[PDB]
């Protein structure tokens, strides 16, 4: 079976500039490589047919070349909405085999997060379990460190993050990390807090809250 | 972008060589066909090869062609005296895709018949009936020399003559060898005002001088 | 007098796949131990019979069917086999009788520039019965609405033309095909 | 109108069947070239099988033997039959109109197909009030312990859309996923304007609506 | 037999016109496309123009493109090269040579070669017009077997013949092909080797003859003193 190789894995560039990838075959596969842009969440949707025809519709700054084994996908003047990953598949011969995929992110400029912190709902706090929730909205680069505290003790292990995609409109992240705590274990501490640390900010921000309060 | 052949190849009789094409991105790199051509001194072209590495009905199977990325080479296995001629390798040129054809340098195949000949040597000065007519030409004549590859150069008291010649290309003759002949146009105010004028003719490694007197 | 088998495998130009030519063979000899011997041939596979065994068979009538097709779709001319060209082109039956040759000819239906004058047909509604040659030229309705000879959306060409160019890989190089059926008897060897 | 509108995914147990269809408006099924690509989460597309115009199937190395692809002409539906199911058939399933000519190449939006042991559980919704920097105000959803993926969350029925953020859900410790999707309102809209947040559950057939408000003693 | 016969062939001044024609026998002339190649003397091939086998379209090298004109006329089963302001690096030998099938040939018509070649017309172009050669005599030396000859200098067009003695002398005879000067005419020697001591007891008569410009001259060679 064929075996596309895609470079590269992950890709990050500013708005206008030349974003290239590579798509090289294991066997000749003559010119019969699609590409595909999959916005988060959506379907896949066709962008470049034949290695280098523009499907209708596909604006004037995606481009396609090469035959045989190696091919490029080109962007012209990188776009905000352009951020999706990319893939590659060749379709003449069987089976069907797509490319690992490229994923594209916006080099927009430093944007320091807006901080909050929400503790847990009276209504869950019935149902035995507490969760505090963290939230860094709108900000850029991704990497963000986000340290939980309890009465100033470093809380580590009882937290999970999750990051949103890059906003299509302002190439901006946002994260939410949330500690899950018995209502037991809650009701032990008085006082909560996320502190966040970031490229945007000149020193760690810190939201927080006192139990009952 | 053209065909580079080399200029030529040599071999004894009953020996392979082979001769090189080497082509661009444009000819033998994209993949078009290479065709070989054999010239006979005096006479049109006949088709050895076609289609890289096909002979047409007639020609003797002791030639082969191959082809391979951006190359080809003629292969001419066991060399016979009759095998002494020009080869050409042709192709087609896609620049622009039209239909242009690409012809290569040209290779001199020599195989090597005889010994080495040293050239006899026969230097003229010029005539007094040419100096009449305000003119003077140095006549150097060159025969017996094989192979038919030897460099002619001119001389005044010594100091090298970088003008006024003119030298024919080798031609064989009936036994043959090469002759060829070379000629120094001059003035009679410079002829009379040096003291001697020569001929160098280098063959192989090696050159003979005949030198002239105005007297 | 000899069977005229020269015609077929040396013809200068061969057919489409769609539309395979076809050669009937009768009243004379042949021995196909010539044709075996010769090595030029990438595929020569026989189908309930013996190749060297058939200079002592006598048939009714030898058909000789010729084409043009990938390296790739070779695999499908051959009994209980699927794909556009099996399918939609040139189909064998399941009890064939026959031998099926094959040899790359990319030297020769094979321009610089691209040969799409070799075509296969890419759309049909159902399969080809064994040894049936469609060579129509309607539009392919995929759609609700009718095409009325109007090629457009949902309203395509049912050919397609091969890209054979010189550069391309071998499952992508021309391949001439030449596919024996063995059917008084006339052919013997 | 041309476009694949696809159902029939959901929670099933390892070694289970399940089919699913994928009905078809805008072209003939039994006339085009048809194809099932399925996506892992948070991995690549991966090429299911294929139906030919003429019926021709073509199936991947994976699923040879197990899976199986049909059609529908009544009806217009492509169908793909699933058996012996494995946790590795767990992703989003595609269905496509097979690129062949121009323009149409038609995805489906595909369903989830989660191939578990585990039990079907409808999420808890708990609302993330607002605190109290003067200009700009946050307030979202806890979408917290559900099973299996996935769940759908808008804000006003749909009356919102700018400044929201659902955030991707994380699978917990326990094996339930917990979700959170919040949006940022301006501090003055609190105390005038009503916020809820509509999560839908399909395959525990859940659907909530929360009311978001301030805190106060 | 497959035949390629060209004509039309001659001298030029620069700047004019000339017109080569191609006849053509043993082959259906309608179906196979035709070439023009030159070649320079001791250099080699260049190819010029091809035509199809009706004519529709045409190809010519940069050298004569916009002054070359190739046409056919498939009832005559004539191939024609117009050459028009013509210029010095245009003198060579044109042949014309088969092409491919392009009607009933292969797909490939690449895989084709010049198979059938003509025999070659000559072309020359100079502004120098017909000039009958300057006989200098090569005089024999006197020292210590000896060789005379004559210095055929300063000539146009090609050729001379060169005998000596009326012809009665053939033995050591050695005429050498001429060269091309500069000046756009031509010089040739030619010598003969004779025994030390008949050169006081014999004449040797060098006969130059040059039939464009109507000229035979008989020079005396004779040792100097
Ligand atoms: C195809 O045609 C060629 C001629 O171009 C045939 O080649 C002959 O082959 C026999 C032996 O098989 C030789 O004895 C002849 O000398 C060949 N002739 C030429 C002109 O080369 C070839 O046999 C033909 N093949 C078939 C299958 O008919």
């Amino acid at each position: 079976a064929i075996r596309m190789t895609q470079s590269p894995s992950s890709l990050s560039a500013s708005v206008g500039d030349r974003v290239t990838i590579t798509c090289q075959a294991s066997q000749d596969i003559s010119n019969y490589l699609n590409w595909y842009q999959q916005k988060p969440g959506k379907a896949p949707k066709l962008l470049i047919y034949d290695a280098s025809n523009l499907e209708t519709g596909v604006p004037s700054r995606f481009s396609g070349s090469g035959s045989g084994t190696d091919f490029t996908f080109t962007i012209s003047s990188l776009q905000p909405e352009d951020i999706a990953t990319y893939y590659c598949q060749q379709y003449d011969n069987l089976p069907v085999t797509f490319g690992g995929g490229t994923k594209v992110d916006i080099k927009r400029t430093v944007a320091a997060p807006s901080v909050f912190i929400f503790p847990p709902s009276d209504e869950q706090l019935k149902s035995g379990t507490a969760s505090v929730v963290c939230l860094l909205n709108n900000f850029y680069p991704r990497e963000a460190k986000v340290q939980w505290k309890v009465d100033n003790a470093l809380q580590s292990g009882n937290s999970q993050e999750s990051v949103t995609e890059q906003d299509s409109k302002d190439s901006t992240y946002s994260l939410s990390s949330t500690l899950t705590l018995s209502k037991a274990d809650y009701e032990k501490h008085k006082v909560y807090a996320c502190e966040v640390t970031h490229q945007g900010l000149s020193s760690p921000v810190t939201k927080s809250f006192n139990r009952g309060e | 972008s053209v065909l580079t052949q080399p200029p030529s190849v040599s071999g004894a009789p009953g020996q392979r060589v082979t001769i090189s094409c080497t082509g661009s991105s444009s000819n033998i790199g994209a993949g078009y066909d290479v065709h070989w051509y054999q010239q006979l001194p005096g006479t049109a072209p006949k088709l050895l090869i076609y289609g890289n590495s096909n002979r047409p009905s007639g020609v003797p199977d002791r030639f082969s062609g191959s082809k391979s990325g951006t190359s080809a080479s003629l292969a001419i296995t066991g060399l016979q005296a009759e095998d002494e001629a020009d080869y050409y390798c042709q192709s087609y040129d896609s620049s622009l895709s039209g239909f242009y054809v690409v012809f290569g340098g040209g290779t001199k195949l020599t195989v090597l018949g005889q010994p080495k000949a040293a050239p006899s040597v026969t230097l003229f000065p010029p005539s007094s009936e040419e100096l009449q007519a305000n003119k003077a030409t140095l006549v150097c004549l060159i025969s017996d020399f094989y192979p038919g590859a030897v460099t002619v150069a001119w001389k005044a008291d010594s100091s090298p003559v970088k003008a006024g010649v003119e030298t024919t290309t080798p031609s064989k003759q009936s036994n043959n060898k090469y002759a060829a002949s070379s000629y120094l146009s001059l003035t009679p105010e410079q002829w009379k005002s040096h003291r001697s004028y020569s001929c160098q003719v280098t063959h192989e490694g090696s050159t003979v001088e005949k030198t002239v007197a105005p007297t | 007098n000899l069977c005229p088998f020269g015609e077929v495998f040396n013809a200068t130009r061969f057919a489409s796949v769609y539309a395979w030519n076809r050669k009937r063979i009768s009243n004379c000899v042949a021995d196909y131990s010539v044709l075996y011997n010769s090595a030029s041939f990438s595929t020569f596979k026989c189908y309930g019979v013996s190749p060297t065994k058939l200079n002592d068979l006598c048939f009714t009538n030898v058909y000789a069917d010729s084409f043009v097709i990938r390296g790739d779709e070779v695999r499908q001319i051959a009994p209980g086999q699927t794909g556009k060209i099996a399918d939609y082109n040139y189909k064998l039956p399941d009890d064939f009788t026959g031998c099926v040759i094959a040899w790359n000819s990319n030297n020769l239906d094979s321009k610089v520039g691209g040969n799409y004058n070799y075509l296969y047909r890419l759309f049909r509604k159902s399969n080809l019965k064994p040894f049936e040659r469609d060579i129509s030229t309607e539009i392919y309705q995929a759609g609700s609405t009718p095409c009325n000879g109007v090629e457009g959306f949902n309203c395509y060409f049912p050919l397609q033309s091969y890209g054979f160019q010189p550069t391309n890989g071998v499952g992508y190089q021309p391949y001439r095909v030449v596919v024996l059926s063995f059917e008084p008897a006339t052919v013997c060897g | 109108e041309v476009q694949l509108l696809e159902s029939g995914g959901g929670l099933i147990q390892p070694g289970g069947s399940l089919r699913l269809s994928c009905a078809a408006s805008g072209f003939t099924v039994s006339s085009n070239y048809m194809s099932w690509v399925r996506q892992a989460p948070g991995k690549g597309l991966e090429w299911v099988s294929v139906i030919y115009s003429g019926g021709s199937t073509y199936y991947a190395d994976s699923v040879k033997g197990r899976f199986t692809i049909s059609r529908d002409n009544s009806k217009n539906t492509l169908y793909l039959q699933m058996n012996s199911l494995r946790a590795e058939d767990t992703a989003v399933y595609y269905c496509a109109r097979d690129h062949v000519r121009p323009g149409m190449n038609i995805w489906g939006q595909g369903t989830m197909v989660t191939v578990s042991s585990a039990s079907t559980k409808g999420p808890s919704v708990f609302p993330l009030a607002p605190s109290t920097s003067g200009g700009t105000a946050a307030l979202g959803c806890l979408v917290k312990d559900y099973f299996p993926e996935p769940v759908t969350v808008s804000w006003n029925s749909g009356a919102l859309t700018s400044g929201v953020h659902t955030f991707p859900a994380v699978l917990q410790s326990s094996g339930l996923y917990s979700l959170s999707s919040v949006v940022t309102v301006p501090s003055s809209s609190l105390g005038t304007q009503t916020y809820i947040c509509n999560v839908n559950h399909k395959p525990s057939n859940t659907k909530v609506d929360k009311k978001v408000e301030p805190k106060s003693c």
